[PDB]
RNA sequence: UAAUUGCGAUAACGAACGAGACCUUAACCUACUAAAUAGUGGUGCUAGCAUUUGCUGGUUAUCCACUUCUUAGAGGGACUAUCGGUUUCAAGCCGAUGGAAGUUUGAGGCAAUAACAGGUCUGUGAUGCCCUUAGACGUUCUGGGCCGCACGCGCGCUACACUGACGGAGCCAGCGAGUCUAACCUUGGCCGAGAGGUCUUGGUAAUCUUGUGAAACUCCGUCGUGCUGGGGAUAGAGCAUUGUAAUUAUUGCUCUUCAACGAGGAAUUCCUAGUAAGCGCAAGUCAUCAGCUUGCGUUGAUUACGUCCCUGCCCUUUGUACACACC
């Protein structure tokens, strides 16, 4: 006891956060919205908080019973 | 070594515990061609007969080979360690043998029949004709019997 | 088996008379001259040069090389 | 330097691919002869995560 | 017997369909101002010395 | 000049010296010599029959003067080499620690080695002096 | 002090170091003359240097030599390095110039890089295969 | 149990040895379909509607 | 000579041919000369050299392997099948035995017989396999000097080794043996054999 | 293969076009020029663009080069 | 060009993803900052041999100084440099010299767009749907089985010996790893033919195991071409180790038994320099078991430096009634 202290921070911007962006895609569909909606709004948002790009891939199955992915970039990224 | 003589002297060819030995060998694995006298048993059984193992089984006395002969088929008298020997702990009288020449292949079937005879899986095994030390045998010795 | 495993007496004084003219004399030359196997031929090697006619020229296992006295 | 090797695979098909992680170990000693005061002071700060300092004393 | 030296004096490039031969003008030796292209089995380069095992005669291409 | 056994060569030394333990007479062969291995990886016993505890009387010896102190482990390290596991790959494996704990036991009874301190077998200050001393001797025959 | 240089060799891992100072002309390896050495067929390579340049040069100076690394051969050349490349570095601060340029010119001449570390060394092995470049085997179906 | 056995006849190697080999034994691979991969056996299809609702 | 010692001694025929001249086990390179025009420029001899290793870069060019000593190109092409592979130590002391041997026989220097085999057993032409359409005739060429060179390396190892397996000659007796029937062509070695019937079958096809 | 890449051709162009006097075929110079005059990340590309600026500056001298 | 890498041609000009750059590791720094957990020289304490100085060791501190070697921070270094050939005198390519280094410096890490009904629901407390759910398809316990053997296929290990086996003797690596609320890496001493046993011991580690004295290899012998002393399958008897348990034999040792295999048809794999091949080691797995893998160093070649003949693949042009796209 006493040995070991827990802090909170709120984080500088979560516009450049991977993982934010994420648990929020997973929650706009979870909330019941669209997909293009959803994703092309994180999007928006990830390039409007001043980054250099981004991209998000929806993968799996929607509706129909056959699985498909979604590319959804903007901006600039480099890969290698 | 030294150039050699001697005359009529060696016999070539000569005839020990019911077998044959080649002359013109290494005298310690002319003692060989004898079942149960791998080149180790043979060395030692030379070294302790007082031989030179230099010598062909060419060369030899006669009382030399009769010394070879008492020593291989009395090791332990001889001081021969028992570790060194192929029938250690008998199995009835738990003596130690060094089982020669051809008394080897009835101990085979000794042992063998007294598997077989007992319904012992490694008898059965062996009745069978397949491999008894556990091998897989799907893949293996094929050519066979 | 099929032959040079002794000494034949007649084989002793034949190795003496017949190594002049071998320029050559190793293992291989003495057991090519139809006698002595790399045993006992090893032993003429060491017993010609007990004095006279082979030179030792070099050195060793595998390998030996001599030639006519001089 | 700590390798780990493993196949990418999670499975067992696919030509086999192998791939080997590092995990590298860094270190070093200062050795320094003071009073306890400026030990005690220099070691309490000087504080950093990710480093990990250790301080002890003696001649044994 | 009549052997016959050429230096090469010119790598013209690869024949054969496997593509290892190699066409060469060479002057001969014994009596330059005379040339003949003949087709190599070995790698070669400006001034070998070829031995034309017959003098007079010449060949090109090589499937 | 003056002389070490590092002024002489491996082969010719340890012949000398093999020869020398010999003749001596001073010794102690355990027996079972002649009937024994060497190491688990050997196929044969020694050739040399009698003899052969001197060759590597003399081996042991000479290693332990060329350095600090070694026990009986380096030494079945040292003196084992490949045993044919028949079929399956060779491997290294370790010499026997009876022939070599013996010999050290035998030369130290003779005073040419000595319990070391830190551990093992050093060279004795009378192994110093009697192996430069044939050192020189084997020397002195190729004058 | 007396004058004295160190210098080293290296062949595959193996590393020699000679200490080259102010003698009377010893030349020993490890802790014995440079006569024993055996390799022995490799002998000559490591006598190579001193009759490269003459027997004499090592009479101003005495020589030696320590080898951990590699094996049998891949310590042979690394010794001989290190003695050339000793000899050389010891005619660069105490004798003249002149001198050590008509050493070096009579190694790198003849050579066997004497002067210069020879930079081949081991390729790594990669998964398929049980060397660097070989793979191990298909059979298709 | 193991008198049995050894006691059975019908058993052990020579027997065996002395049987033909069955042609299964050198067979082939088998494959069974694979030029029907691309070809959905479900039946079902999907639908424009769902297909856009979805995605 | 001048002799000169200091501490640790050298021995005397060391000192002696070391200093003087740069011969190779102890056999002259001066003199020793490669009897067919071309083939020089293939055969070295000079720069002269103390035993047959060398941690040499012969490989990285197409064809600094020429540069490479004759000798220890012959010693190299010995350490070959499989369970040989590598092992030099052993090649080279089988080359330092084979010079002894040959030398033994009719004096030269052996390593002049060894360039002479050389010399004598490389192709003057030889053949290939053209297409000229499924049923491939044989087209003769002249061969490189190079591949002469090379092959008559390969051929005379080859042909002393197959001798030498499963009997009681050992390899540098044999190899000698090669060696000396090629040097000047005799047609009881392998080699010229082979040399002979390449081109036999190369005139053939022409 | 040896060819380089565009980056760097296209800064040694830049460079001769605005920089000519200074530059000098010599590399190791026109190298410490490309440090004290341009920014680039990594020594390795610097040398690169340098040693080809090296070149161009070199054939320039004995007429012109097109771009 | 390795490269949509560039030059050049040019209704295009100028750019971005990817390649390249970047990163890691191997190479070079008598320049920088240092070190009893790395080492060198001097000095003391001291052994041996010569003696005329000398030569070779002992001594985790008896002190002094150093940083060449070792360590790892910071820098520097290379840019295919200089010169010359060749090329549309373009990008480039080649040779020579210099150089630690000039094959993308060697080797890797990262790696766009798109595709596949590739493999994985048996890695997951990732998961839809179906099934099952107390006579369980939950789970645990005892015992067996995945190893079963007429035989077809693949990866492998060991061999057919004399460039060798055996026996003395010489004797040299690099990458690793190791015990707290525990029994891991183990030196040394004894006992034991061996395997192993036993008493102590150092180490949570650049400190101890460990210079991991590894194996191929080197040298002096034995054997001598004989299925031989090559080869070591199969099998018998005995001894020990791990484990609650060793039978269908975990593994280790000793004696004995001594097979096929005399270089392998049609076919077919892999490979260009410290590479190939030979050789061992450490790590993973692991109570015990490597003939496997992943890395590592040791010994260290022959042959190309080319092409499109075989095969495979990308690219143009071309045809299409295909577009769920020749399944
Ligand atoms: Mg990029
Ligand atoms: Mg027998
Ligand atoms: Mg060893
Ligand atoms: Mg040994
Ligand atoms: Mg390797
Ligand atoms: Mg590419
Ligand atoms: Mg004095
Ligand atoms: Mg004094
Ligand atoms: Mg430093
Ligand atoms: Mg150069
Ligand atoms: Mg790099
Ligand atoms: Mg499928
Ligand atoms: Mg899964
Ligand atoms: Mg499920
Ligand atoms: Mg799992
Ligand atoms: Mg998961
Ligand atoms: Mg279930
Ligand atoms: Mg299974
Ligand atoms: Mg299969
Ligand atoms: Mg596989
Ligand atoms: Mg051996
Ligand atoms: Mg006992
Ligand atoms: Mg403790
Ligand atoms: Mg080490
Ligand atoms: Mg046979
Ligand atoms: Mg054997
Ligand atoms: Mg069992
Ligand atoms: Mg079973
Ligand atoms: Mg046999
Ligand atoms: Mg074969
Ligand atoms: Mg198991
Ligand atoms: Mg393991
Ligand atoms: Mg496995
Ligand atoms: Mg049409």
């Amino acid at each position: 006891p006493g040995t070991i202290v827990l802090y909170a921070e709120r984080v500088q911007d979560r516009g450049l956060s991977a993982v934010a962006q994420a648990e929020s895609m997973k929650f706009k569909l979870l909330n019941g919205l669209a997909i293009r909606r959803a994703a092309y709004g994180v999007v928006r948002y990830v390039m409007e908080s001043g980054a250099k790009g981004c991209e998000v891939v929806v993968s799996g199955k929607l509706r129909a019973a056959r699985a498909k992915a979604m590319k959804f970039a903007d901006g600039f990224l480099i890969h290698s | 070594s030294l150039v050699v003589q001697e005359q009529g002297s060696f016999q070539h060819i000569l005839r020990l515990l019911n077998t044959n030995v080649d002359g013109n060998i290494k005298i310690v694995y002319a003692l060989t061609t004898i079942k149960g006298v791998g080149r180790r048993y043979s060395n030692l059984v030379c070294k302790k007969a007082d031989v030179d193992l230099h010598k062909r089984a060419g060369e030899l006395t006669q009382e030399e080979l009769e010394r070879i002969v008492q020593i291989m088929q009395n090791p332990t008298h001889y001081k021969i360690p028992a570790w060194f020997l192929n029938r250690q702990n008998d199995i009835t009288d738990g003596k130690d043998y060094h089982t020669l020449a051809n008394n080897v292949e009835s101990k085979l079937r000794d042992d063998l029949e007294r598997l077989k005879k007992i319904r012992a899986h490694r008898g059965i095994r062996h009745f069978w004709g397949l491999r008894v030390r556990g091998q897989h045998t799907k893949t293996t010795g094929r050519r066979r019997a | 088996a099929q032959h040079a495993v002794i000494l034949d007496q007649e084989k002793y004084d034949r190795i003496l008379k017949e190594v002049p003219t071998y320029r050559y004399v190793s293992v291989s030359v003495l057991v090519d001259r139809l006698k002595i196997g790399g045993s006992l031929a090893r032993i003429a090697l060491r017993h010609l040069e007990k004095e006279g006619i082979i030179k030792p020229i070099s050195k060793h296992s595998k390998q030996a090389i001599y030639t006519r006295a001089t | 330097v700590l390798k780990i090797s493993t196949r990418k695979t999670p499975n067992g098909e696919g030509s086999k691919t192998w791939e080997t992680y590092e995990m590298r170990i860094h270190k070093r000693y200062i050795d320094l002869e003071a009073p306890v005061q400026i030990v005690k002071r220099i070691t309490q700060i000087t504080i950093e995560p990710g480093v990990d300092v250790e301080v002890v004393v003696a001649s044994n | 017997t009549p052997v016959t030296l050429a230096k090469v004096i010119k790598v013209l490039g690869r024949t054969g369909s496997r593509g290892g031969v190699t066409q060469v003008r060479v002057e001969f030796l014994e009596d330059t101002s005379r040339t003949i292209v003949r087709n190599v089995k070995g790698p070669v380069r400006e001034n070998d010395i070829l031995v034309l095992m017959e003098s007079e005669r010449e060949a090109r291409r090589l499937r | 000049p003056g002389v070490s056994v590092r002024d002489v060569a491996a082969q010719d030394f340890i012949n000398a010296y093999a020869s020398f333990l010999q003749r001596q007479g001073k010794l102690e062969v355990p027996g079972y010599v002649d009937i024994v291995k060497t190491s688990s990886g050997n196929e044969m016993p020694p050739q040399d029959a009698e003899g052969w505890f001197y060759k590597r009387a003399a081996s042991v010896a000479r290693h332990i003067y060329m350095r600090k102190q070694v026990g009986v482990g380096k030494l079945n390290k040292l003196y084992g080499g490949a045993k044919s596991r028949g079929v399956r790959p060779y491997k290294h494996i370790d010499a026997s620690g009876s022939i070599n704990r013996k010999v050290l036991q035998a030369l130290e009874k003779i005073g040419i080695v000595e319990i070391s301190p830190k551990g093992g077998r050093r060279i004795s200050e009378n192994g110093q002096r009697d192996l430069d001393r044939i050192a020189a001797q084997t020397l002195e025959e190729d004058e | 002090a007396v004058p004295s240089v160190q210098t080293f060799g290296k062949k595959k891992s193996a590393t020699a170091v000679a200490h080259v100072k102010a003698g009377k002309g010893l030349i020993k390896v490890n802790g014995s003359p440079i006569t024993l050495v055996e390799p022995e067929i490799l002998r000559f390579k490591v006598y190579e240097p001193l009759l490269l340049v003459g027997l004499d040069k090592f009479s101003n100076i005495d020589i030696r030599v320590r080898v951990t690394g590699g094996g049998h051969v891949s310590q042979v050349y690394a010794i001989r390095q290190a003695i050339a490349k000793g000899l050389v570095a010891y005619h660069q601060k105490y004798v003249d110039e002149q001198s050590k340029n008509e050493l070096k010119k009579a190694f790198t001449s003849y050579d066997r890089t004497l002067l210069i570390a020879d930079s081949r060394r081991p390729e790594p092995k990669k998964f398929g295969g049980k060397g660097a470049r070989s793979r191990f085997q298909k059979s298709y179906r | 149990g193991n008198e049995g056995a050894i006691r059975d006849k019908t058993a052990g190697r020579r027997n065996n040895r002395s049987k033909d080999v069955t042609d299964s034994a050198t067979t082939k691979k088998s494959n069974t379909r694979r030029a029907t991969d691309r070809h959905s056996r479900t039946g079902k299809t999907d639908t424009k509607k769902k297909v856009n609702q979805g995605w | 000579f001048t002799p000169v010692v200091l501490a640790t001694p050298i021995p005397e025929e060391v000192q002696q041919a070391q200093t003087e001249i740069k011969l190779f086990n102890k056999w002259s390179f001066e003199e020793v000369e490669v009897k067919d025009a071309s083939l020089v420029d293939y055969v070295q001899v000079r720069q002269p050299i103390f035993v047959a290793h060398t941690a040499g870069r012969y490989a990285n060019k197409r064809f600094r392997k020429a540069q490479c000593p004759i000798i220890e190109r012959l010693t190299n092409s010995l350490m070959m099948n499989g369970r040989n592979n590598g092992k030099k130590l052993k090649a080279v002391r089988i080359i330092k035995h084979t010079l002894d041997i040959i030398n033994v026989l009719t004096d030269q220097n052996p390593i002049q017989v060894v360039v002479d085999a050389i010399t004598n057993t490389g192709p003057r032409e030889d053949t290939t396999r053209v297409g000229g359409g499924g049923a491939a005739r044989r087209q003769a060429v002249d061969v490189s000097p190079l591949r002469r060179v090379n092959q008559a390396i390969a051929l005379l190892t080859i042909g002393a080794r197959e001798a030498a397996f499963r009997n009681i000659k050992t390899i540098a007796e044999t190899l000698a043996e090669e060696l000396i029937n090629a040097a000047k062509g005799s047609s009881t070695s392998y080699a010229i054999k082979k040399k002979d019937e390449l081109e036999r079958v190369a005139k053939s096809n022409r | 293969g040896r060819v380089r890449t565009k980056t760097v051709k296209r800064a040694s162009k830049a460079l001769i076009e605005r920089y000519y006097p200074k530059l000098t075929l010599d590399f190791q110079t026109n190298k410490r020029l490309c440090d004290e005059i341009a920014t680039i990340q990594s020594k390795r590309l610097r040398n690169k663009i340098a040693g080809y600026t090296t070149h161009l500056m070199k054939r320039i001298q004995k007429g012109p080069v097109r771009g």
